[PDB]
């Protein structure tokens, strides 16, 4: 699994 | 180095014409494997909210295609949420960047492999959200995705969710709702 919050994914914009 | 997601996901959209058969009218827009492309392909795209009567986007895990006769969601079904026409303005949006995110960022728990995508319709009665699951008799399952995609997008209890098979006699009544 690769899992990824949505603070981190808002980040990488 | 880009940030991989746990597997690839295409946008597909489709533009509403009165002219053509409806399986014509859909578009593969691209296929994404990293976090950095799905942000490169969501700035550039048009906004949901924008979109002409009629049209829809589908993001949906690569190899299968979003239709109800693909094997994938032949025996499956949908979480639907219904955008209220006066609220669309400020929720449309919203509810649909969530809802991306929760399944590219796999927020789904072990219940990841039973996701197929995402599907925004816009409409003039108004639009709806809804997240494709691959079998609509797995009701624990189904209710888990239900509540993890209340929470993500914070639907109110005031505004039920209901999961439906995909649609002889008889009107189907859905398998789950939320609140209950
Ligand atoms: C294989 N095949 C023809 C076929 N296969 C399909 O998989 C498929 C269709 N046709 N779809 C067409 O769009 C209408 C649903 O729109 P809507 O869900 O936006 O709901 P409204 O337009 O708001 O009534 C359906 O009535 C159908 O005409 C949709 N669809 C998924």
């Amino acid at each position: 699994r690769i899992i990824y919050d949505r603070k981190f994914l808002m980040e990488c914009r | 180095m880009r940030h991989p997601l746990q597997c690839h996901w295409a946008l597909w959209y489709l533009k509403a014409d009165r002219s053509k058969d409806w399986e014509d009218c859909l578009k593969q827009v691209a296929v994404f494997d990293t976090v950095e492309d799905f942000w490169s392909l969501y700035n550039h795209i048009q906004a949901a909210s924008g979109l002409t009567w009629g049209s829809d986007y589908y993001l949906f895990k690569e190899g299968i295609k979003p239709m109800w006769e693909d094997e994938n969601n032949v025996k499956g079904g949908r979480w639907l949420v219904v955008v209220d026409k006066q609220k669309r303005a400020q929720l449309l949006d919203h509810y649909w960047l969530e809802l991306l995110m929760a399944i590219i960022g796999e927020q789904f728990e072990d219940n990841g492999e039973y996701i197929c995508g995402a599907v925004v319709n816009v409409r003039q009665k108004g639009d709806k959200v809804s997240l494709w699951t691959r079998d609509s008799l797995k009701d624990d399952v189904n209710l888990r995705i239900g509540q993890i995609l209340k929470a993500k997008l914070e639907i109110p209890d005031t505004e039920p969710i209901r999961y439906e098979v995909h649609k002889t006699g008889s009107m189907v009544k859905p398998r789950i709702v939320i609140p209950s």
